[PDB]
């Protein structure tokens, strides 16, 4: 019954800039006996376990960079990053331990950087997959920014939307780019009725779609 | 060094039970409260409970979301911590973490394990098909070349993908799995110097712990 809320839910900041994120509790976390606020901050980078950054509101855990500062008291707390680095991409959670423990819902910190065009690679179905009756054609759209991007598939010059699934990665911790995979899955029998397989990428960095394709006759 | 390692996660039927374990080393175990925290895929952390230290007679407390349904216990002879879950439902699908908690003074979870993923579902375990993604000859003319592995048709999560047993680590993108027809599919790409391939080998190593699957697939020129 202590409700923790964090603000904003997400935001994007460029390297070098300051970031402020906020944490509110439904009830004071100031313990009268010890005169400390029982409020910790944790950083969870993509695919990793949460790591402790700050506890008792303002105490920085050893080994945490100096650019992280906790502040606040009672029901209102903040985590401020003085100068953002690409590696700071993460979700940041506050947590009370005044009465049992309760996490806030997190603030997702994304990194803004300069626009970048994707590198596009296309791959035909493997002979292993084909022997078993299936045919997946895969296209990677790698290291681009910002996240929005559109892929079009053409089979013998005509567009196909059925059986196309897309998946974006989380932002990269080193270059702040996104990557996306587009997989078109057909049956072997349908795959074999056509020749030209084309993955087309449309991203704000060019009015020209990036086009990669292969021809079944060529292998 | 301090070490915490969860085990026991995997697929369990709705209404079933599952016990997780957390093995610790590298600190005086009985001095610490220990907590369990879970995280549904893509969602926020949720604190579930703790068991106190020796000084406070090892008693337990639970969040309201799980009180009466989950039990925490510890083995102080082996420095191990347990979470027994009963009557599992879909909302319980999550990565579960053990974390070192209060030592009677400090208010912080100073250490966390890597977490173990629990999936609550009636679907059957299905091992992945792993297919090589070899670059077209048209795509081998540049400084950098991109290879991949398609890991199709498995259930439950997770799978791991490394390249050359983990020695190729930069320039890798492993894409989040997509679920369809109650099977997951994901792919991974690695981009290397054209110098290195096909002259030196590139192999993706896929494991699917729920079916004890281990696969290496060597990417060969087509
Ligand atoms: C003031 C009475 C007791 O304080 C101590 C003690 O001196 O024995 C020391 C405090 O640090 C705390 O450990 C309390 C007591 O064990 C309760 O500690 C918890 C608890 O519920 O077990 C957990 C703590 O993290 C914190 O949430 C406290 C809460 O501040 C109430 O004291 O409760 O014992
Ligand atoms: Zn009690």
């Amino acid at each position: 019954d202590i409700v923790m809320t964090q603000s904003p839910s997400s935001l994007a900041v460029s390297a070098g800039e300051k970031v402020t994120m906020n944490c509110k509790s439904s009830q004071s976390l100031l313990n009268s006996r010890t005169r400390k606020n029982y409020l910790a901050w944790y950083q969870q980078k993509p695919g990793q376990s949460p790591k402790l950054l700050i506890y008792w509101a303002s105490t920085r855990e050893s080994g945490v960079p100096d650019r992280f500062t906790g502040s606040g008291s009672g029901t209102d707390f903040a985590l401020t990053i003085s100068s953002v680095q690409a590696e700071d991409l993460a979700v940041y959670y506050c947590k009370q331990s005044y009465n049992l423990r309760t996490f806030g819902g997190g603030t997702k910190l994304e990194i803004k950087r300069a626009d970048a065009a994707p590198t596009v690679s296309i791959f035909p179905p493997s002979s292993e997959q084909l022997t078993s009756g299936g045919a997946s054609v895969v296209c990677f759209l790698n290291n681009f920014y910002p996240k929005d991007i559109n892929v079009k598939w053409k089979i013998d010059g005509s567009e196909r939307a059925n059986g196309v699934l897309n998946s974006w990665t989380d932002q990269d911790s080193k270059d702040s780019t996104y990557s996306m995979t587009s997989t078109l899955t057909l049956t072997k029998d349908e795959y074999e009725r056509h020749n030209s397989y084309t993955c087309e990428a449309s991203h704000k960095t060019s009015t020209s779609p990036i086009v990669k394709s292969f021809n079944r006759n060529e292998c | 060094e301090v070490k915490l390692v969860e085990s026991g996660g995997g697929l369990v039927q709705p209404g079933g039970s599952l016990r997780l374990a957390c093995a610790t080393s590298g600190f005086t175990f009985t001095d610490y409260y220990m907590s369990w925290v879970r995280q549904p895929p893509g969602k926020a952390l949720e604190w579930l409970g703790f068991i106190r230290n020796k000084a406070k007679g090892y008693t337990t407390e639970y969040s309201a979301s799980v009180k009466g349904r989950f039990t925490i216990s510890r083995d102080n002879s082996q420095s191990s911590l347990y979470l027994q879950m009963n009557t599992l439902r879909a909302e319980d699908s999550a990565t579960y973490y053990c974390a070192r908690d209060h030592d009677g003074y400090y208010e912080r979870f100073a250490y966390w394990g890597q977490g173990t993923l629990v999936t609550v579902s009636a679907a059957a375990t299905t091992p992945p098909s792993v297919y090589p993604l070899a670059p077209g000859s048209a795509a081998q003319t540049n400084s950098m070349v991109t290879l991949g592995c398609l890991v199709k048709g498995y259930f439950p999560e997770p799978v791991t993908v490394t390249w050359n047993s983990g020695s190729l680590s930069t320039g890798v993108h492993t894409f989040p799995a997509v679920l369809s027809s109650d099977l997951y599919t994901l792919t991974s790409s690695v981009t290397v110097p054209s110098k290195t391939w096909p002259s030196e080998t590139v192999t993706c190593n896929v494991a699917h712990p729920a079916s004890s699957t281990k696969v290496d697939k060597k990417i060969v020129p087509r």
